[PDB]
DNA sequence: AAAAAAAAAAAAAAAAAAAAAAAAA
DNA sequence: TTTTTTTTTTTTTTTTTTTTTTTTT
């Protein structure tokens, strides 16, 4: 239908408006599909059903059947989108002739535009045009409700004034009044004016897509009554909307040049990235194989070659235990906090990115001011909102899930003692400006640290060769005491698993088998969710002569003892490996794990010769699950390296 | 915005920096940390009504100021350059003993003290980055770092470096 | 017609019975008092008429004005009787709360605006009372002429001038005008109901006459108002910023009957011993611990001598031990069942100072008292874990106050001595 | 520690992209494993 | 006892939100 | 006369520097 001279003036006339209005309408109602015959039908009745009031068209199928139309689009997209707008609501009627006391309004949105820019491609060029792009959510207001048919009120005669359709070019001005005819000021009439929402968002460049010199450019958008909430800050979007220019944007102001600012109508969002049913069928069909205990645990960071100790240990802290309080006045913490001091180069911080990455409400900290977030609570104005707010320490804001420490032993004074009253008290108590108030943190604390001098010495006790005091550490339930020792074996298997991942990841190429990690979170939250395992079956005469034998033990020897906590922390650590199983019921089994577990970072806690010592005395609890090869390879291991070492002295 | 170069600054004055303003085309082709060239006029800018002016650039094109090449992959590369400029990297890609050639020309001044020209050679020129399945990023780019007694040549190391 | 809607909420405060009339006696006792307000349960209006609730659900703003309006009529209809110097009838503030379980901040869109909205949070800032008026009168400069009674919008709503009786002739005589309290709120989403990875949203509170200063910044609040924009003579186009009108506030977290059991209880031969077993019972052992304990809640006798000087009455105890013996879960029981209680660390708390400190606001140069535990507790327990690793500053602190129970801070502003009347309970290790 | 591993693999890299060569032979992994080496120095004492 | 690092004070700069007055037509 | 743009003022916050204080050899 190229004829006349201006795109936007061609559709402006009646004639040609009146033209494609029916053609879109036709097109709606006859386009179908290679095979989803009518794919606008269950369209149209979904968003119906749901009350979606939209419609996302896809570019490619609407410039097939009606390719006038879709050259059209790009060129003056607010007529066209508008006489789309009209032409699916009477098609919407038609179809629903009920829905039209719904939003007496339906919203087109237009998806799969073929040429996609970058924000800094952005020119002049194409000032009003439909315009596709990418970036990352830079910030984003609130929902303000932005004034939409408004009915302003005249003072002198008390007379409400029509319906002044609100223009997001200019603020509407009401004329005089039709009755007393006077020019007032006139106010708003907020109970008989109608509203729709607006939000203000800044889309920036993605850094992978940026060049080496140069930086990111960023562009304001608007959202407008749909596509609100649509994004979050950090969300990689493609964007397609109007590349506005005219509403009242000029900088006319003094010491300014006759510039204009740009802001996109955004007409569709795409962001490029749990509540199901019948996987419960799946996590139960698998909960039953009698060995899942060590797929999960071999299911944990599978970048992370060895350490298996460490994953059973964080495997245990994701399913954590359970929260009990006798009465109201004996708090007792569910969660199974984690401590990983070891020298550097043990892939310590990958494990806790790993579990920042694996468990929902899940947050990453570090002892060094390099974190997002701090630990400690505090009230500012946000910088980039502006407003003022009662910024939660990290602590908080995993209220119920998972808070990662990084150089746990770097940490400030405040720091220290804000870990310190969330791991005692699990919350946080806040008297800054004039906010007296106690916010409750229930968070299970995933920490990682190096010994002191950078080298963890076993000669010397763990509560000693690490920058934290005694209070800190006696509230860790698990304490993984990685060491980096010479092993030719196991130094040829880490560099092989390194390299070939490296090789793996270049850009060109761009005993049991482990869970797929989005099915393993699956289970985590079923089980975290469903199954809450009691006690009721516990062996108190085992647990009881154990705790009396490691008592007389550890006070035989100038060993740090063994006190209640620990026998706490089994109990917590049996629970949690029951919720593994979903078993409901803790059973002799889980029982020992959790006593091996606990035993054996309570030995290791230990001096060398205290542990020995420990490690004899109670061979036989340490060695329950672990089956003959694994005990005859470690003492086969041993015997060489001290060969090994005889020979190189 | 741009400021006076180094080589330009009379003694004991901080650099002089004048807006410059760029149109259609060349809208982009300086960056922040580039020297370049400007082509233009020098104009007047207003900042009963008082007449108060100041100076500003207005620039028809934008230029590096030494060019890299005479005439971003490989080929894109490749073909930036002149028949001659790729006459001698194609002879020195081929040229046994490169890594000498480039070590001494590159520090001739700095006797001995050889592996610190070869440890800063291979930071010039860098490894490769790149990504992980589950989006860690691997370290592409190796950095140096240099300890000794004072009078070793660190500071100039630094500076062949920089310049 | 509304005076149809307002006889009908007449009816409903004067004839609603529970038997007995809850509303026509809470007015009659509440005017006797003097407190000129009622808290309306929303349920109740429902159940009576429940046209009036969905109008009041649908159009607040006028309907609201009614009730008041009725609640006033009835008032007076129940104690009109009074004496000389008071019997100008008195407005009343009608508070109305429900149990509707509140609907999050993230769902207050556009559409719900003018509607009544219950939404929880938690107020981060409270500002001054300040005056607000509802009844102006304005004064032409050139006639002198008065147009008393110029009824005024609530909310945050101003009022423009008479231009015509020279034009804009008339000015504000402040003597003459009714006013009536006056409040802003800040209040944040609750942190729990903040999603993960995402920021607080935010909303502005407006109270009234008696809701003024029912709150605290800190306090966990469920807020019933309507949901409304400011009305101040009229990239973003067009937005007007939004805010909450308080109508009803509850604020999350003795009969005689309790006396009398209080009075039994105590009359039992071996109370102290019923008290001893019923502090920590799920802690083992430490029967004397425990009895101590008992003697610190409970504490002596503050005695003031006819020379003035001050015997402090409340016990401190410090228990020395290992770590393994349960004395944390000690204090966090102590904190958790005196009347007044704080728990802390030695070195006072997650962003909460042990001590009181006092800092000059250098912009509105005010004397900013930040509360530590010690004056945060006055009149309770302060339970100390770690006790012995406090900082040099605090150490001298609470030498000072454990004896005086005073805190004695002197500025470049000014000196004063903060009262801290609290029992110390200190736990450390060897 | 095994980030000498990573500094390797990266030298051999770098070592690889002077020459311009495509694929990084055993010499290139040679010599920045000699570099590495010399990088090194024993913490000599009486 | 003296130096090194950290913390707090204090002063200057910026945002900005709103009320009032002078200049323009 | 009536609007409008500016003018201020009145708060508040933020950033740099300096000074003061705390910890270590
Ligand atoms: N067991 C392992 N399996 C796989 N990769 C490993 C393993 N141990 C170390 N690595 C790799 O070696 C490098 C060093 O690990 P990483 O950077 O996580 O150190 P770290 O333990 O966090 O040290 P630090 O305490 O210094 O922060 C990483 O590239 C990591 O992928
Ligand atoms: N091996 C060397 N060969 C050539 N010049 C050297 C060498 N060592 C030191 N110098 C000279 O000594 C001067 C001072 O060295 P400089 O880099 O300032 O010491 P520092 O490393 O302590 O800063 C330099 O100008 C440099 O020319
Ligand atoms: N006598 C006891 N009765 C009941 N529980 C105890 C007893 N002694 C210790 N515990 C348990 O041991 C754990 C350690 O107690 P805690 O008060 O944290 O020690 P500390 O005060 O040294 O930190 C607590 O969780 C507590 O439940
Ligand atoms: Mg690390
Ligand atoms: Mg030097
Ligand atoms: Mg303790
Ligand atoms: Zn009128
Ligand atoms: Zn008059």
């Amino acid at each position: 239908d190229l004829k006349g001279h201006s795109v936007r003036e061609w559709v402006s006339m009646a004639g040609p408006r009146l033209e494609i209005h029916h053609r879109f309408k036709n097109f709606l109602r006859t386009h179908v599909d290679s095979h989803g015959h009518n794919v606008f039908k269950e369209r149209i009745s979904d968003m119906c059903k749901e009350n979606r009031e939209s419609l996302v068209v896809n570019y490619e199928d609407l410039a097939a059947r009606e390719h006038v139309l879709a050259y059209f689009l790009p060129e003056a997209p607010a007529e066209l989108l508008q006489i789309f707008d009209e032409a699916a609501l009477e098609v919407v009627l038609a179809m629903y002739p009920k829905y039209d006391r719904i939003t007496n309004h339906i919203h087109v949105r237009i998806s799969h535009l073929p040429l996609v820019e970058e924000l800094r491609s952005l020119r002049q060029l194409h000032l009003n045009q439909l315009i596709r792009t990418s970036g990352v959510v830079t910030s984003c207001t609130g929902v303000l409700p932005q004034l939409s048919m408004v009915k302003y009120n005249c003072n002198k005669c008390n007379f409400v004034l029509g319906p002044f359709c609100q223009s997001q070019n200019q603020e509407v001005k009401p004329g005089s009044c039709p009755e007393c005819q006077s020019a007032g000021p006139f106010e708003v009439n907020m109970e008989e004016t109608i509203y729709q929402n607006y939000q203000r968002i800044r889309i920036q460049e993605s850094p992978g897509k940026v060049a080496a010199g140069r930086l990111p450019r960023s562009k304001d958008a608007i959202l407008l009554a749909d596509l609100v909430d649509s994004c979050k800050p950090g969300d990689e979007i493609e964007l397609t909307g109007i590349y506005h220019n005219n509403y009242d944007g000029s900088l006319n102001t003094a010491n300014g040049f006759p510039v204009f600012a740009t802001v996109i109508l955004a007409n569709h969002v795409a962001k490029k990235d749990e509540l199901t049913d019948e996987d419960v069928k799946m996590i139960t069909s698998l909960s039953k194989d009698q060995q899942i205990g060590e797929k999960i645990f071999a299911s944990i960071a599978p970048s992370i070659y060895g350490h298996e100790d460490i994953k059973r240990g964080l495997a245990l802290a994701l399913f954590g235990g359970e929260p009990k309080n006798p009465g109201g006045k004996h708090k007792v913490r569910g969660d199974i906090n984690v401590l990983l001091c070891g020298d550097p180069g043990t892939a310590k911080s990958q494990f806790l990115k790993y579990i920042e990455k694996v468990s929902s409400r899940a947050i990453f900290t570090t002892g060094q001011g390099a974190s997002a977030v701090g630990l400690t609570a505090y009230v500012q104005r946000h910088p980039v909102s502006r407003e003022w707010t009662l910024e939660a320490g990290a602590l908080v804001l995993a209220d119920r899930g998972v808070c990662l420490i990084d150089e746990f032993d770097k940490m400030n004074d405040q720091d220290r003692t804000s870990i310190h009253e969330a791991m005692e008290q699990q919350s946080i108590s806040i008297s800054k400006a004039g906010i007296v108030t106690s916010l409750q943190a229930r968070c299970t604390v995933i920490a990682a640290a190096n010994p002191i001098g950078g080298r963890y010495d076993p000669s010397l006790t763990f509560s000693e060769n690490v920058d934290l005091t005694e209070p800190i550490i006696s509230r860790f339930d698990i304490l993984c005491v990685v060491r980096d020792t010479v092993d030719p074996v196991q130094d040829e298997m880490l560099a092989r698993f390194v390299v070939g991942s490296h090789v793996r990841h270049h850009p060109s190429n761009k005993g049991v088998e482990p869970l797929p990690q989005e099915v393993l979170k699956k289970y985590i939250i079923y089980a975290k969710e469903r199954v809450h395992p009691k006690l009721n079956q516990m062996d108190q005469d085992k647990v009881a002569k154990m705790y009396s034998d490691l008592r007389k033990e550890s006070m035989a020897t100038g060993s740090i003892p063994i006190t209640v906590r620990h026998i706490e922390s089994m109990i917590r650590m049996a629970e949690a490996h029951a919720r593994i199983h979903l078993r409901d019921y803790v059973i002799e089994d889980d029982v020992n794990m959790a006593i091996r577990v606990m035993l054996e970072s309570f030995i290791d806690t230990q001096k060398f010769s205290v542990m020995r010592s420990m490690r004899k005395t109670f061979a036989r609890y340490l060695s329950f699950r672990r089956d003959n090869n694994e005990l005859l390879l470690f003492i086969l291991k041993q015997l060489v390296a001290e060969q090994v070492t005889y020979q190189r002295n | 915005r741009i400021q006076e170069t180094q080589a330009e600054l009379p003694r004991g004055s901080i650099p002089r920096s004048l807006e410059v303003i760029l149109r259609a085309e060349a809208v982009e082709s300086a960056q922040a940390g580039d020297k370049c060239d400007f082509t233009g006029t020098l104009i007047v800018v207003p900042d009963v009504r008082d007449l108060s002016y100041r100076l500003v650039f207005l620039a028809c094109c934008v230029a590096p100021t030494n060019p890299r090449f005479g005439g971003q992959t490989a080929e894109s590369i490749k073909n930036q350059m002149t028949v001659k400029e790729w006459e001698k990297v194609f002879e020195m890609s081929q040229d046994k003993n490169l890594y000498h050639n480039l070590c001494t020309s590159l520090f001739p001044t700095i006797h001995g003290n050889d592996e610190v020209k070869r440890g800063v050679l291979l930071m010039l020129f860098g490894g490769v980055p790149k990504t992980t399945g589950e989006g860690t990023s691997l370290r592409g780019d190796i950095n140096v770092c240099i300890v000794g007694d004072p009078s070793t040549a660190k500071s100039q190391f630094l500076k062949h470096v920089e310049e | 017609r509304k005076s149809q809607l307002q006889r009908r909420f007449k009816e409903f405060l004067r004839q609603y019975r529970v038997f007995t009339f809850k509303y026509r006696d809470e007015l009659k006792r509440h005017y006797n008092l003097g407190e000129y307000w009622i808290e309306v349960e929303m349920e109740d209006l429902a159940s009576f008429d429940e046209d009036l609730a969905d109008y009041l659900y649908k159009q607040p703003a006028e309907h609201l004005q009614l009730l008041e309006e009725a609640a006033k009529e009835v008032a007076d209809e129940v104690t009109r009787p009074r004496p000389s110097g008071e019997e100008v009838l008195q407005d009343i503030q009608v508070m109305l709360k429900s149990d509707a379980s509140p609907s999050s901040i993230r769902s207050l869109k556009s559409d719900m605006m003018s509607h009544l909205v219950k939404i929880p949070g938690i107020i981060i800032a409270a500002s001054a009372v300040r005056a607000k008026a509802t009844r102006i009168s304005i004064q032409c400069r050139s006639c002198r002429n008065t147009l008393t009674n110029i009824a005024m919008r609530p909310g945050l709503e101003g009022y423009a001038l008479p231009r015509k009786c020279p034009l804009d002739p008339y000015f504000i005589m402040p003597d003459k005008c009714k006013c009536v309290d006056f409040q802003t709120l800040k209040l944040q989403e609750l942190p729990d109901a903040v999603p993960h990875g995402e920021m607080p949203r935010h909303m502005q509170l407006y109270c009234d006459r008696y809701l003024c200063d029912k709150v605290v910044p800190g306090n966990r609040v469920t807020i019933m108002g309507i949901y409304s924009i400011k009305k101040f003579g009229l990239v973003g186009v067009g937005i007007r910023s939004s805010y909450i009108r308080v109508l009803g506030i509850q604020v999350d977290t003795v009969s005689p009957q309790e006396e009398e059991e209080f009075r039994r209880l105590a009359a039992l031969p071996n109370v102290y011993e019923v008290i001893s077993k019923s502090i920590a019972p799920s802690i083992f052992g430490g029967t004397d611990m425990k009895k101590a304990i008992a003697c610190l809640l409970f504490g002596g006798s503050r005695k003031r001598l006819p020379d003035g000087l001050t015997r402090r009455g409340d016990i401190n105890l410090l228990m020395l031990g290992d770590p393994g013996t349960a004395k944390s879960q000690l204090l966090k029981f102590v904190e958790k069942c005196s009347p007044i209680g704080v728990y802390t660390s030695g070195k006072g708390s997650s962003a909460a100072g042990l001590t009181a400190s006092v800092m000059r606001d250098p912009s509105s140069r005010n004397f900013i008292m930040e509360g530590g535990a010690m004056v945060l507790a006055d009149g309770g327990v302060v339970c100390i874990d770690e006790f012995d690793k406090m900082r040099e500053d605090d150490r001298v602190a609470i030498h000072e106050a454990m004896e005086q129970q005073t805190i004695s801070i002197a500025k470049a502003g000014i000196t004063t001595t903060l009262n801290s009347r609290c029992s110390v309970l200190a736990a450390a290790n060897s | 520690t095994v980030r000498q591993l990573e500094s390797m693999i990266r030298l051999s890299e770098a070592m690889a992209r002077m020459h311009c060569c495509d694929e990084v032979q055993p010499k290139h992994v040679k010599e920045a494993f000699r570099l590495l080496n010399k990088s090194i120095i024993r913490v000599e004492t009486p």
